[PDB]
């Protein structure tokens, strides 16, 4: 029998003939002995029992910079509503009964963790209506401006050795972006605004929470007032966008019209996805805002025990090569700390602190995760003065043109390892934004080896305060310059005979991997640790630079080495200049989004003695990614040649039908064990009621379903396929099931060559039976 | 009906091949009987499969 979520609290069971079972509508929130503020976030079936994640709309968390217990539930405001995972079983029709109930306690904070957190600043979440120009930040100080100063232009070549920038050909390389204007950055105790700048180069206030509250918020309120009832909001909307409705639709909690603080938002969002194994229960965040932690719960945990999450900052992932990890870590913040109070993630010896988790699932006792790496860099808070004051320290790490071909050599290329190097370079009849040379190479011949350094002057070394920040997008450098646009769209290619796309190792980094029960036991140990932070090691993980489709932006029609003169123009060079033509329900065309990771076991038989194949699919902007694993080893699929990109990842582009589907409306991802097919369900009801200009949405009704299928030669099929050299891929296809009027309840995969859709077109339910032609659907009017 | 139980297995062992009558244990899963009923009084013959 099939289960159907009627609303945020009830679950109804349906027979294989698409008929509901009478007296089966169960209120699981009540059954789980939880109050009205709770709603089911995620559900999964393990063993034969139902596992359900619950989260309250009334949760309030606090961050206190002093003490030992720094993160805690705001008991004083009746917001001591932690999330819960409950196991439910059948004692019969269908009669549900609670087995085990697990609470999700707040994270434990060490003294070393609290030194970073104290000054940790976070960018307001990316919304459906956030434009390229909102994300756009004012370009920062140049490499020579920081190290040498003004009126020091003539001495780059002379003075550069003393600043450890020996043989650096980029004096004009940007050191970061200003936090004076643009998208709001707030501490764990501060709250984000419902207003988003139309132009983040000139409108917002950035990290200046004080300057916003005292003067700018009032100008924002006067420019962008919210709708009240019907109509289209009579506001000017010239400088700002009101995105309160879009905020609420991605899970932002409010006290009237004021959003709750960052820690509360972070918490509620961290308790969004569920995975179950024989010994553990794993909970991870959503795709809308970054996750700093994750829960590993031993299923044998006592009924009144507190389950603490593990921080991402302790979770050491395998980024592919040792170099690929350093690029991420060296940009997290500055080391040495000749100050004291110069505390960031890198200086207090942590790893990457946040991820934009696309999903979590389990196959053969193994947990599979994926998602984009959230942009985390250091920033200056000096307060008199230093040259880098009120500025984030970020740079492009894209591989140089002269680099050796082959995936391993491209990604291990030392370009932008310790500091900035990329700018704008004229090459023959064209140009590039990537540095043409690395190592000893120059156009004249060869000289000394090229050095890069962290944008902090050795003279201002002591009096500087380099703290930590986390962005809402997979982007690290928001600085308004060409290299950023090329880094985000993947328009950086070499000029050599065999063309390859030069990767970035900090911007648009897709992370994925497979976790064993013991790797989960280490993460539990890390969470329960007393004194210092205990580090976790995840070994079967990889990374990949996955940028947004260039064609989602107006003016770009190809990705090649040769760039047209019009492409050097500020209108298709900067973020504030670039125009979006993206159909996937996102006003931006620069930040990447991932969602609905789902693993599944391949039905097609395998060579005798070989274990059954399994993989996973996740949806990204502009296409489908497939994750390849070897079942004999329960590790990521690998190949012998290092010149080929890890065969554990393949990406297939979408067509206008799949690109047309609004990814922000993802409802449920399902997998048919017999078919070997994935059904991606989109509920158009998940659309926000009003746009950025407070205009009511007229397309927030209906649904759409996408089918994902396995393509290519699969492992262990015959004696030839015992090893592979090409990544087996996937295919995203708009199924044929869709509506613009009906409000979806659920889709029963009735049986192999049939499916049933349950919906409401007034209030009354209607069962639509569609004929399944191995992934492609068509309605049967004869089957009512 | 309960497909997920003993209807998962083939049609083969759902009835006696010689007499062609459905086995006496499967009968309550296909018939709606009243309270305190003698199941010996009724029998289900297989006409096609």
């Amino acid at each position: 029998t099939f289960l159907v979520k009627e609303d945020s609290k009830n679950v109804t069971a349906y027979t294989p003939f698409a008929t509901p079972i009478t007296d089966s509508k169960s209120d699981l929130v009540s059954l789980a002995q939880l109050d009205s503020s709770y709603q089911i976030a995620d559900q999964t079936i393990h063993n034969t029992n139902l596992f359900v994640l619950f989260k309250s709309r009334d949760v309030k968390v606090k961050y206190e910079s002093s003490g030992s217990n720094n993160i805690s539930f705001d008991s004083t405001s009746q917001g001591e509503k932690p999330s819960y995972v409950v196991e439910f079983t059948n004692s019969t029709g269908i009669k549900w009964t609670m087995v085990k109930k697990y609470q999700l306690d707040v994270p434990n904070v060490s003294s070393d963790m609290n030194q970073v957190l104290k000054n940790l600043i976070l960018e307001q979440p990316l919304t459906k209506y956030t434009l390229n120009s909102s994300l756009a930040k004012e370009k920062g100080k140049t490499q020579r401006e920081v190290h040498l100063g003004s009126g020091q232009a003539n001495q780059w070549t002379s003075q550069r050795n003393q600043h450890d920038l020996n043989n650096n050909p980029s004096p004009n390389a940007s050191t970061g972006f200003k936090l004076t204007t643009g998208n709001a950055y707030r501490k764990l105790s501060e709250s984000w605004p419902i207003y988003e700048p139309i132009d983040g180069t000139k409108q917002g206030k950035g990290k200046d929470s004080s300057g916003w509250s005292s003067t700018e918020e009032n100008e924002a309120k006067n420019d962008a007032p919210s709708v009240s009832g019907g109509g289209s909001s009579s506001g000017t909307f010239n400088k700002y966008l009101n995105t309160k409705q879009a905020l609420e639709s991605i899970g932002i909690l409010f006290d009237d019209q004021t959003p709750r603080n960052v820690i509360t938002q972070l918490y509620y969002a961290s308790t969004s996805k569920l995975a179950v194994t024989n010994n553990h229960i794993v909970v991870m965040g959503n795709s809308f805002l970054p996750s700093m932690w994750y829960w590993v719960v031993e299923r044998s945990a006592q009924e009144n025990a507190s389950n603490k999450p593990t921080w991402f900052a302790n979770t050491n992932l395998d980024w592919g090569e040792d170099k690929q990890k350093q690029f991420v870590e060296n940009q997290l913040g500055y080391k040495e700390t000749t100050s004291t109070n110069s505390h960031n993630f890198h200086s207090k010896s942590f790893t990457q602190p946040a991820y934009l988790i696309s999903g979590i699932d389990s196959v053969n006792d193994q947990i599979i995760f994926s998602g984009f790496k959230a942009g985390s860099v250091g920033y200056d808070s000096s307060s008199s003065s230093s040259s880098t004051k009120d500025q984030a320290l970020a740079w492009s790490t894209t591989t140089s043109l002269d680099s050796k071909t082959g995936y391993k050599d491209l990604v291990t290329n030392d370009t932008g390892l310790n500091g900035p190097i990329n700018g704008s370079f004229s090459i023959q009849d064209t140009f590039s934004f990537v540095v043409p040379y690395s190592g000893n190479h120059t156009n004249n011949g060869t000289t000394g080896p090229i050095k890069t350094a962290y944008p902090v002057k050795k003279d201002q070394k002591s009096t500087v305060k380099i703290n930590s920040l986390i962005n809402a997008t997979p982007l690290n450098s928001y600085g308004d310059e060409g290299i950023g646009v090329f880094d985000a769209l993947g328009l950086n290619y070499n000029f050599k005979s065999n063309q390859e796309r030069l990767p970035s190792r900090t911007d648009q980094i897709f992370v994925y991997g497979i976790v064993s029960p013991n790797e989960l036991r280490s993460a539990k140990s890390s969470a329960d640790s007393t004194g210092s932070d205990t580090k976790v090691n995840w070994s079967n993980t990889q990374s990949r630079y996955l940028p947004v489709p260039y064609n989602y932006s107006e003016g770009i029609i190809d990705a090649d080495g040769f760039k047209r003169p019009e492409n050097r123009g500020a209108s298709v060079t900067t973020f504030s200049g670039l125009k979006s033509i993206a159909p996937d329900g996102f006003a931006n065309s620069i930040a990447n989004f991932s969602v609905g990771l789902k693993a599944g076991i391949d039905p097609n038989p395998v060579m005798s003695g070989k274990k059954a194949n399994y993989g996973a699919v996740v949806l990204t902007r502009g296409g489908v990614v497939r994750l390849n694993f070897n079942p004999g080893n329960d590790s990521l699929l690998s190949t012998t040649d290092n010149n080929i990109a890890p065969i554990s990842f393949s990406f297939t582009p979408f067509t206008a039908a799949e690109s047309a589907v609004d990814l922000t409306t993802f409802k449920e991802v399902t997998y048919n064990q017999e078919s070997g097919l994935w059904s991606y369900i989109f509920d158009s009801s998940l659309k926000p009621s009003h746009d950025g200009k407070q205009t009511p949405v007229t397309d927030n009704m209906g649904f759409s379903v996408i089918t994902v299928s396995r393509t290519g030669i699969e492992l262990n099929q015959d004696q030839a396929t015992t090893t592979l050299d090409v990544a087996p891929s996937a295919l995203a296809v708009q199924s044929g099931i869709q509506s613009t009027t009906q409000t979806l309840t659920g889709v029963l995969p009735l049986s192999e060559e049939f499916s049933a859709v349950i919906a409401k077109d007034s209030d009354q339910n209607k069962i639509d039976i569609y004929k399944n032609n191995n992934g492609l659907f068509e309605i049967d009017t004869q089957l009512s | 009906i309960d497909f997920n139980r003993l209807f998962t297995l083939p049609v083969t062992e759902l009835f006696d091949p010689n007499t062609m009558f459905v086995y006496d244990q499967y009968v309550p899963l296909l018939v709606n009987l009243p309270s305190g009923f003698d199941q010996a009084s009724i029998r289900l013959k297989v006409i096609s499969y």
